[PDB]
C-alpha cells in the first residue's frame, strides 16, 4: 500500500503577555514665585 | 494486501504574536508651590 | 495494499514573546503660585 498522509499542521502558539506599564510621567514644573511681602512699618518719629 | 507505512507528523503550528504593548504611563503629579516670594520694601523714616 | 495511517500531528507553535513596555507618561501640570512673601523690616527713625 501507500505511504499514508502527513498529519494535520500544529496547533498555534498563544499571543505573549502583555507589556508593562509605561514609567510615570515626572512630577511637573513649580508654580510661579509668590508675590512680594507687605512694606514694613515706618519707623519712629526723630527730632529736629 | 500490505498495508502502506504510516504518514509523516504534520509541520508545525504557527508562531503566537507579540504580545500586546503595555499602557503608556500615568500624567505625572502637579508640580508643587512656586517658591515665596521675596520680603517687602523697608518701612518709610518715621516722620518728625 | 491499504494505505498507511495520518500521520500524527504536529508540533505546537511557540508561544509569542511579551509585548513592549509602555511610553512613559505625559509631564505633571505647573503647580501653583508661590505663598506671599514676609513683611518688611521697619524703617528707620525720623531724621535718619
Amino acid at each position: 500500500g501507500p505511504k499514508g498522509d502527513p498529519g494535520p499542521k500544529g496547533d498555534p502558539g498563544p499571543p505573549g503577555p502583555p507589556g508593562a506599564r509605561g514609567q510615570a510621567g515626572v512630577l511637573g514644573f513649580p508654580g510661579p514665585p509668590g508675590p512680594k511681602g507687605d512694606k514694613g512699618d515706618p519707623g519712629p518719629p526723630g527730632g529736629y | 494486501g500490505p498495508k502502506g507505512p504510516p504518514g509523516d507528523k504534520g509541520p508545525p503550528g504557527d508562531p503566537g504574536p507579540p504580545g500586546a504593548r503595555g499602557e503608556p504611563g500615568n500624567i505625572g503629579f502637579p508640580g508643587p508651590p512656586g517658591p515665596k516670594g521675596p520680603k517687602g520694601d523697608p518701612g518709610d523714616p518715621g516722620g518728625y
